[PDB]
């Protein structure tokens, strides 16, 4: 016997699930594979950085954008596509000149702020980052060899006593050690990296931004505030001082755990054992979940503070950079946030040992004892938020459709206004006690209106429901009342049969699949809020309390330039935006059939098609189907493929709209 | 004599009661019993008698309460 | 006559609650706070505590039953 | 039980045992499949029935014989026949070489009727909840198959779960002395039974040292 | 130093007095009867409705109904005058600070709804407790149902007296906690 | 000598994977054969997802709880 | 396809989208919005299985049993076939309402 066509999907669904590998027999192999994969991924990141730097160096106009950044537009890379018109000139080129694309990433402001002035510096930087990619791959090879050499040194290893087998658990102490990793991460990788970047700023960035000054004196460490007037960005001296302070704090903190000597520092196990934790820190899924849950606030605050307090030169002067960066980082942090819950569920399925029935000692145990209370209260708050946001929006829509704008229910956002007032009083007290006052903070505090209150309630509803689905999946991954053996099965499995009431979407993976739709919807709400307030603050402040305003004055109204891109009147430089808009609509709708239509129909359809192929004159004498038997996609594969189509469509439909509306 | 289900359950209880005591001892050597895992570090017991032992406060264990 | 169930085939019941140690362990050693194993006695000791007087009845005056909430904590 | 001599369906064209059936495209796909399942039965009257592969059929008053690609179709037809009070039907799997394997009434007694000599295969001597946790059997014989564990392993991991909750009374495993142990494997003292005595004395020394160290500030 | 320009348009109170804790002291808001946007919006409402009215005959019933609508609009204009609206929208606001003594406050609707919602829930719970059967849920015992519905008015006292006397909640060891998460 | 709870006596279910875990149900009958592993038969007012209101439990999974009472499972 | 998107679903939807406070066509704009809501609401039934909803209902039923509120008609999630039927009905109803409003409001304005 052999396999069917579903082998490809089955293999690719766990192609990186190194725990599911067949040759892997021990944590040594798993940890070494993960470490080597980390090295390869770092190489990929470095090559990507070098790629962007090269294309800015070669197929771009950094040397000219740096001179007049406010009205100029950067170039991403050239367009070489043989499908364009070999005659005339495309709307993306100045007549006979080559074809170009406008960069919406923001690397131009990054390099300008960091101190780049010439193309030659960018070329040297590209070369150095390619060198670093080589170094990373060679480090991967080095560590593979060192661990294989330890394994070979077990050919000259014996304790002369039966305790020699204890060495089995310490072979991967290089990777699995936690105290040393925490100490050196928090100290070196955070604090000293910040201190080195402060040195970079003081040596290059501040010297290459103003007239020549003293030999990088300590007057380069200022405490001004935000939004230097000329470049509309944070003071580079303030940034250097901030990185210096963070570096000092994290360097001091990095001396906490017992890393290299047994006589200094406290152990993480003893820290947890005397607190409300003591979790299984040897689980890789648990660590991954709680560090993905750490990159999530970091990325969300990155999205918030790149816009609110623009740190790069002339970044606020670009109407497309500011929206694209915020939306990108919001989507990245939403993905990481749902990742944290997905891997928490995988941790509970795979890497969690629980007491017999009643020992309420582990934190997961105490959570599982009253998990029903958690889920019931999360459902209650989700229901309240949904009911009272949709109902008030419906009131506003109905009363404004009935020619009565004054009959709306507009709750003044008093709590957010109080927080803003307190923060503004603090900031104004800071500013008034300065001999160099009249500072600006850009959008750190923004006008808050009833529309803001309603949108914040909608966002809270989305977050609550996403957390509800993910938390329910995590807590009932090991067993629910409907299926009280769920931890005997895989993390993702089809169903439990039509009996016992019917059990579609019962696995924890199915809970993740359901929660990804809500993650996408909440992110869409957040992005729509930001983009609408960005396009017209006045119209958002007044007419955003009724959903018809969102439907008309934002979606229908702002989609005018994009659809007009390519038509029977000529093309604009938004032609790619409109074409990708339609393509992403097609991708989004194509995944509906993988979600709505389920397997058996298609399996019968595939049986009919296979009947045809085994009935066609020439095919039957070459291919009997016994080798790679065509079969319909399995249930979990179908749900995942539909989810991928839906996610791709929903995500990639937005950047064309952003570019058409802002540019 | 035939092995009733009650006798099998009795053997289950005897086996579990004996083995759960045996595995705590120095003769089971499971990776969950390593240092940094569940058991306390050898010379530094943290919690005994349901009270924080003096070794919790680290280098301050020799300090007087006053 | 009902035969006594042997300890081998007895039951664990649910006398072991979240406020007490489980099968065999010790609870976390919290510093000055709610310590030790709680037992329901608030209302009963409230009927022996002094303070009730003739201004409002003469027995333990507690409408709103704020004394009893400790006894309810278990429920 | 004696297996019949069910011939290969490609060599028994026009047999008197074949019931009168309409014939459809649902039959087994020749030119691509060589494994066929055959079901035979003896009827009393030519009662019409439904073929599992589409189309109706009329049995024969004597012997009957049908060929199908899948055992499921044969079992479906067997249930349909048994609803008509027709027992004594046998289902055979035909290998490509023509080997006849007797499948459905394997011991001659239908599986819903208790027959002596059978043993509970894939039986587990506890409630379904008694299966060991998947997390406990990582990188063992049952890495992701906790429901396949033998009951002894389930009891062993249950006892381990019971033990590894009384943290204060656990025994921390001593750290190996890598630098001064670890000679070449040829450098060993043999004396295996003495090695356990060395284990005993070394662990006694470790425990005594730990007790002495603990009795300093505790 | 002009907090309006410092913070990109938004203005700060800059004063720490208890008299500004009320919503009426907010500089974002303004009484509706002296707000330009309020006047313009309701004048536009009157103008649109009047322009619709002139399209019909003078003696028709539609003309009278439009006169009634105009009177309703003017009554709405004069009734919302004391309600607070923003200095830029003209749309009156709802106060959700627990003021209890302002026009458009959310305290009175909150109190009324909470009372009647607790009444509904208490009546349903009482009926379910007094009819511990599935047959009584499909074929409602109407006399008992209306008895519980009328009896639900004293819910804020009866419910609390049940809470403190251990007759509302049930210990977790008497209801199904949920799916098993362990055994081995 | 009778073994297990009496007939018609309420018992609280201690089987963790049972649909009626920590619920209560009347004892229909208790099988007196010592060879039977799950002799106690209990019937419940609330059916599970298979629309079955009765099940057989082990001798160590029923604790002889009192009557349910008003509005209590 | 861009022609259909721009000159039919966008340019000819100006009548329905800008139909608030306009005497004849207010309900058509509102029903356009409601049809969008119902069509999107159908997707909850179309994309999800009943086991997740059954488990959520059990979690809520825990809180109901906590306060001695026992529905003896036991709450069960919709059957698989019923979930599909509800999803299909809401999908078609919402989409039909969207088209209905879109065509009728435009033809009433133009005429
Ligand atoms: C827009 C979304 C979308 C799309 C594209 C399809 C497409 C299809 N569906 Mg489908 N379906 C959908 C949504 C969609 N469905 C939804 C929401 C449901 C609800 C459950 C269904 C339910 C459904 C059922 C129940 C059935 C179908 C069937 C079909 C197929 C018949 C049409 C066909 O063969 O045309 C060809 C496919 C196309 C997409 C046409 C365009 C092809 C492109 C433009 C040309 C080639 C591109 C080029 C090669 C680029 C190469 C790729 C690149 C990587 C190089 C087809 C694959 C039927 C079927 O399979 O029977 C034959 C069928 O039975 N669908
Ligand atoms: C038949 C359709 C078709 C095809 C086959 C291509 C093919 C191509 N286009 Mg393209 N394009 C098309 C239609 C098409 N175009 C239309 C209608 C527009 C809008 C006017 C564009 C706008 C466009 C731009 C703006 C650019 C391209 C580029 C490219 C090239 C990128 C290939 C690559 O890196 O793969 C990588 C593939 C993936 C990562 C997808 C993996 C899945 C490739 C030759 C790029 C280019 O010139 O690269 C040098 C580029 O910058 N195209
Ligand atoms: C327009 C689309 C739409 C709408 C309105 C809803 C509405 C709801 N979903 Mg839902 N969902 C949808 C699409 C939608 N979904 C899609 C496409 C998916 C992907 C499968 C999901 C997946 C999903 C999950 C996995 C969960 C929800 C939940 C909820 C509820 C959240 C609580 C709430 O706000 O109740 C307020 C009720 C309303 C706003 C409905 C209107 C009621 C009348 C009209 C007023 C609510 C009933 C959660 C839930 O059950 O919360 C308790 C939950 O767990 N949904
Ligand atoms: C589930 C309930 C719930 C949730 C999750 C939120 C969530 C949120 N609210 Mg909010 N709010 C709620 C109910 C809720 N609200 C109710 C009932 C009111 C009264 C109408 C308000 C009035 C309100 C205002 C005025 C503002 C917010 C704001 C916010 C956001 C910032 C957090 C904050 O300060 O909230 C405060 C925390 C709460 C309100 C939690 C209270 C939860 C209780 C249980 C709700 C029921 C209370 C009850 C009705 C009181 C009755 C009194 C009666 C006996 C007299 C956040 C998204 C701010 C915002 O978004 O500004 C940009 C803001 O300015 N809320
Ligand atoms: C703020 C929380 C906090 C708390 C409660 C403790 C508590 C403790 N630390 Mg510690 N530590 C902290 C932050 C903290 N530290 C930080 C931020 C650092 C980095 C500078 C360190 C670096 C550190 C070292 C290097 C050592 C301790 C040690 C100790 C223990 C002895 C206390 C002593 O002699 O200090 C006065 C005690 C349990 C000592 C110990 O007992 O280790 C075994 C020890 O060697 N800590
Ligand atoms: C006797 C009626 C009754 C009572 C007292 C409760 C009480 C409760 N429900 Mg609830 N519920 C009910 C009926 C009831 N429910 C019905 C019929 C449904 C099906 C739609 C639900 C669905 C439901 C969900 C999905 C959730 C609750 C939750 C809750 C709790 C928080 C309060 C809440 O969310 O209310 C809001 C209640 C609703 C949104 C449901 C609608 C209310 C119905 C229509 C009232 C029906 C009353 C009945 C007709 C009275 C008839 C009396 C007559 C026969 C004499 C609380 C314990 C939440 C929870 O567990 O958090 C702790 C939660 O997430 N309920
Ligand atoms: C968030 C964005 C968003 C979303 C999700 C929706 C969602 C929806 N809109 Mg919509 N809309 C939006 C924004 C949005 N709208 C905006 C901003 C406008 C501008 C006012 C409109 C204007 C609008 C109109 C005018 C119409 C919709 C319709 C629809 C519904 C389509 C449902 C369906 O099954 O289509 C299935 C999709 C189709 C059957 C194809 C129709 C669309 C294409 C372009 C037609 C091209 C046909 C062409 C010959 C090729 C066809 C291929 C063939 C094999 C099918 C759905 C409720 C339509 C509706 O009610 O149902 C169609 C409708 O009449 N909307
Ligand atoms: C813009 C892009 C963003 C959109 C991407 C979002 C997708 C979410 C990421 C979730 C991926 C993790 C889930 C996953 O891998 O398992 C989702 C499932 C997991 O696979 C399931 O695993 C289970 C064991 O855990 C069982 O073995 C099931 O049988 C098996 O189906 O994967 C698949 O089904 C993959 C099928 C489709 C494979 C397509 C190959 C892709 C090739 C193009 C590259
Ligand atoms: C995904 C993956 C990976 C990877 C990644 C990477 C890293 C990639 C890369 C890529 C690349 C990196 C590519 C490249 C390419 C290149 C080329 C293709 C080149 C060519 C060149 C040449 C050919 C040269 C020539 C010459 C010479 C020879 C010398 C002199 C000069 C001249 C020019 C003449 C890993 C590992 C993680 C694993 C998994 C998979
Ligand atoms: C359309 C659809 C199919 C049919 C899709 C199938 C059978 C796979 C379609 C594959 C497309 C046609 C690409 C085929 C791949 C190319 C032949 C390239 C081969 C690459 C390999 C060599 C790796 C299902 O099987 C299915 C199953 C369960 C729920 C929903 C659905 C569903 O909606
Ligand atoms: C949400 C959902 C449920 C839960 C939804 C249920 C149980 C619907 C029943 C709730 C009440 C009884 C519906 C009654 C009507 C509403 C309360 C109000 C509708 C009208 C308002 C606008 C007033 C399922 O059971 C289900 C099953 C299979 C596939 C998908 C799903 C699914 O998506």
């Amino acid at each position: 016997g052999r396999c069917a066509s579903s082998r490809y999907l089955q293999v690719l669904g766990s192609i990186h699930d190194i725990e599911c590998g067949f040759g892997i027999d021990n944590t040594l192999s798993l940890n070494l594979q993960i470490f080597t994969a980390h090295w390869g991924h770092l190489t990929i990141i470095l090559i990507w950085v070098s790629s962007n730097l090269y294309h800015i160096a070669s197929n771009a106009n950094y040397s000219l954008w740096v001179k007049n950044p406010i009205p100029s537009m950067p170039i991403a890379h050239n367009i070489w596509d043989p499908h364009f018109t070999n005659s005339t000139s495309t709307p993306y080129s100045h007549t006979i000149i080559t074809t170009i694309l406008i960069a919406y990433s923001g690397i131009y402001n990054q390099l300008y702020t960091s101190g780049f002035n010439t193309i030659n510096q960018i070329y040297k930087t590209t070369f150095t980052f390619s060198c670093l990619a080589v170094i990373s791959i060679l480090l991967a090879k080095i560590h593979i060899n060192t661990h294989s050499e330890l394994l070979h040194k077990l050919a000259s290893h014996t304790s002369q006593i039966p305790s020699f087998f204890q060495l089995l658990y310490f072979l991967d102490v290089a990777i699995s050690s936690v105290n040393i990793r925490f100490n050196f991460h928090t100290g070196i990788l955070v604090g000293l990296f910040s201190i080195g970047y402060t040195g970079h700023l003081l040596d290059i960035t501040i010297p290459a931004s103003r007239a020549p000054l003293i030999h990088t004196s300590p007057s380069y460490l200022t405490f001004f505030g935000g939004l230097k007037s000329n470049t509309s960005s944070l003071y580079l001296t303030d940034i250097a001082h901030h990185h210096l302070a963070i570096g000092i704090i994290s360097i001091l903190t990095g001396h906490l755990y017992s890393s290299f000597r047994a006589a200094l520092g406290t152990y993480i196990r003893d820290i947890l054992y005397t607190s409300h934790l003591t979790h299984s820190i040897k689980s890789l899924h648990l660590a991954l979940s709680l560090i993905l849950a750490s990159c999530t606030p970091l990325t969300s605050t990155t999205a918030q503070h790149i816009y609110s307090l623009t740190p790069y030169f002339y970044l606020s002067y670009d109407h497309i950079y500011s929206t694209a960066l915020y939306v990108h980082h919001s989507y990245i942090t939403s993905f990481l946030a749902i990742a944290s819950h997905a891997h928490t569920a995988i941790t509970l399925v795979r890497d969690w040992v629980a007491p017999l029935e009643q020992e309420s000692s582990s934190k997961q145990i105490r959570i599982h004892t009253h998990k029903a209370a958690i889920i019931s209260h999360l459902s209650w708050v989700s229901l309240w938020l949904g009911f009272h946001t949709l109902a008030v929006y419906s009131h506003n829509d109905t009363c404004i459709a009935f020619n009565s704008p004054s009959k709306q229910i507009l709750i003044e956002a008093s709590n957010g206004q109080l927080i803003q007032q307190a923060s503004g009083k603090a900031l104004y007290g800071t500013i008034n006690s300065i001999n160099n006052y009249n500072k600006s903070f850009d959008s750190f505090i923004h006008p808050i209106s009833p529309g803001d209150l309603y949108v914040h309630h909608a966002i809270a509803l989305g977050l609550h429901i996403t957390v509800l689905i993910l938390l329910k999946g995590g807590l009932e991954a090991r067993g629910s009342k409907l299926m009280p053996d769920k931890m005997e099965h895989s993390f993702g499995f089809s169903c439990d049969g039509p009996g016992r009431g019917g059990t579609c979407d019962i696995s924890a993976w199915d809970s993740f699949y359901l929660a990804t739709f809500w993650m996408l919807n909440s992110n869409a709400w957040i992005s729509f809020y930001f983009h609408y307030k960005h396009l017209t603050p006045r119209q958002f402040s007044e007419s955003s309390t009724y959903l018809e305003s969102w439907f008309r004055d934002y979606l229908w109204f702002n989609s005018t330039p994009l659809i007009h891109g390519y038509s029977t009147l000529g093309a604009n430089d938004l032609s790619v935006q409109s074409w990708s808009f339609l393509l992403t609509h097609l991708a989004w709708a194509s995944g509906f059939m993988f979600l709505i239509s389920w397997r058996g129909y298609w399996q019968e359809l595939i049986d009919i098609i296979l009947y045809i192929h085994l009935k066609t004159p020439i095919l039957i004498n070459l291919w009997n189907g016994d080798i790679y038997t065509p079969l319909a996609l399995s249930i979990v594969q179908a749900r995942f493929i539909g989810l991928v189509h839906f996610s791709t469509g929903l995500i990639l439909t937005y950047p064309p709209f952003i570019i058409g509306a802002t540019s | 004599y035939t092995e009733t289900v009650a006798d099998e359950r009795l053997f289950e209880q005897v086996y579990l009661q004996y083995t759960s005591e045996y595995l705590k001892g120095p003769l089971y050597w499971h990776p969950d019993k390593l240092q940094g895992w569940l058991p306390d570090y050898p010379g530094t017991p943290m919690i005994k008698e349901g009270k924080y032992t003096s070794h919790v406060i680290g280098n301050l264990k020799a300090f007087s309460s006053n | 006559x009902x035969x006594x169930x042997x300890x081998x085939x007895x039951h664990p019941k649910h006398m072991l609650v979240a406020g007490v140690r489980g099968y065999e362990m010790e609870w976390q050693p919290i510093p000055g706070d709610a310590v030790k194993y709680p037992k329901p006695n608030s209302e009963e000791m409230f009927k022996t505590m002094i303070g009730a007087d003739v201004e409002t009845g003469g027995e333990a005056w507690d409408p709103l039953g704020f004394h009893k909430l400790f006894d309810r904590n278990f429920d | 039980v004696v297996a019949e001599a069910i011939p290969r369906p490609e060599d028994l064209l026009d047999s008197p045992k074949f019931p009168m059936f309409e014939g459809s495209t649902g039959g087994y796909m020749s030119r691509s499949t060589r494994e066929r399942h055959a079901i035979t039965w003896t009827a009393k009257g030519q009662a019409k029935f439904e073929m599992p592969t589409g189309g109706f059929a009329i049995m024969n008053q004597g012997e009957n014989l049908c060929y199908f690609r899948k055992k499921e179709q044969c079992i479906a037809l067997g249930k349909q026949l048994r609803k008509m009070k027709i027992e004594n039907y046998k289902i055979y799997r035909l290998k490509k070489d023509g080997t006849v394997i007797f499948m459905h009434p394997a011991d001659g007694v239908f599986p819903e009727k208790v027959n002596k000599g059978r043993v509970q295969v894939n039986g587990r001597p506890f409630t379904i909840r008694g299966n060991p946790q998947q997390s406990e059997l990582k990188f063992t014989k049952y890495q992701g198959k906790g429901y396949e564990a033998d009951p002894l392993t389930t009891m062993f991991v249950k006892a381990r779960v019971m033990a590894f909750a009384d943290v204060p009374n656990l025994f921390a495993l001593p750290q190996p002395n890598m630098d001064e142990l670890v000679p070449a494997e040829e450098v060993d003292k043999y004396t295996r039974q003495e090695y356990t005595t060395r284990m005993m004395e070394a662990l006694k020394r470790v425990q005594d040292d730990r007790a002495a160290k603990a009795a300093k500030s505790l | 130093a002009k907090p309006l320009e410092m913070f990109g348009g938004v203005d700060i109170d800059l004063e720490d007095t208890p008299a500004h804790w009320t919503i009426k002291a907010s500089p974002v808001l303004e009484p509706c009867k002296d707000n330009k946007k309020f006047h313009k919006k309701l004048k536009d409402e009157l103008y649109k409705v009047k322009k619709n009215q002139q399209k019909f005959a003078e003696g028709s019933a539609a003309y009278a109904r439009f006169n009634k609508k105009i009177k309703m609009i003017e009554l709405r204009e004069t009734a919302y005058g004391d309600r607070l609206c923003g200095k830029k929208d003209g749309l009156p606001r709802t106060i959700a600070t627990g003021e209890w003594n302002v026009r458009g406050s959310a305290m009175w609707p909150a109190a009324i709804f909470l009372y009647i919602a607790g009444w509904i829930g208490w009546a349903g719970r009482s009926y379910l407790i007094r009819t511990n059967d599935a047959a009584k849920e499909i074929n409602i015992d109407v006399p008992l149902a209306v008895t519980c519905m009328a009896s639900g008015f004293s819910w804020p006292v009866a419910a609390w007296q049940e809470i403190v006397n251990g007759e509302m909640a049930v210990p977790n060891d008497q209801i199904h906690n949920g799916g098993p998460w362990n055994q081995s | 000598p009778w073994v297990g709870p009496k007939k018609g006596s309420w018992v609280k279910i201690l089987r963790p994977e049972s649909y009626w875990f920590q619920q209560r149900g009347q004892v229909v009958n208790v099988n007196q054969k010592p060879e039977v592993k799950y002799p106690v038969t209990v019937k419940f007012d609330s059916v599970n997802y298979a629309n079955v209101n009765t099940n057989g439990y082990a001798l160590w999974e029923v604790i002889e709880a009192p009557a349910p009472g008003p509005g209590e499972v | 396809i861009n022609g259909w998107l721009r000159n039919l679903l966008w340019s000819e939807a100006s009548q329905v989208i800008q139909s608030y406070a306009l005497s004849s066509i207010c309900p058509y704009g509102f029903i356009f919005l409601i049809g969008h809501f119902i069509w999107a609401f159908s997707l909850m039934f179309l994309f999800s299985g009943r086991a997740y909803w059954q488990e959520l209902i059990e979690s809520i039923l825990w809180s109901h049993h906590k306060l001695k509120i026992i529905p003896h008609i036991q709450p069960r999630a919709l059957s698989i076939s019923q979930g599909r039927a509800v999803g299909f009905i809401h999908y078609t109803l919402g989409g039909i309402g969207s088209t209905w409003a879109f065509i009728i409001s435009r033809l009433l304005v133009l005429t």
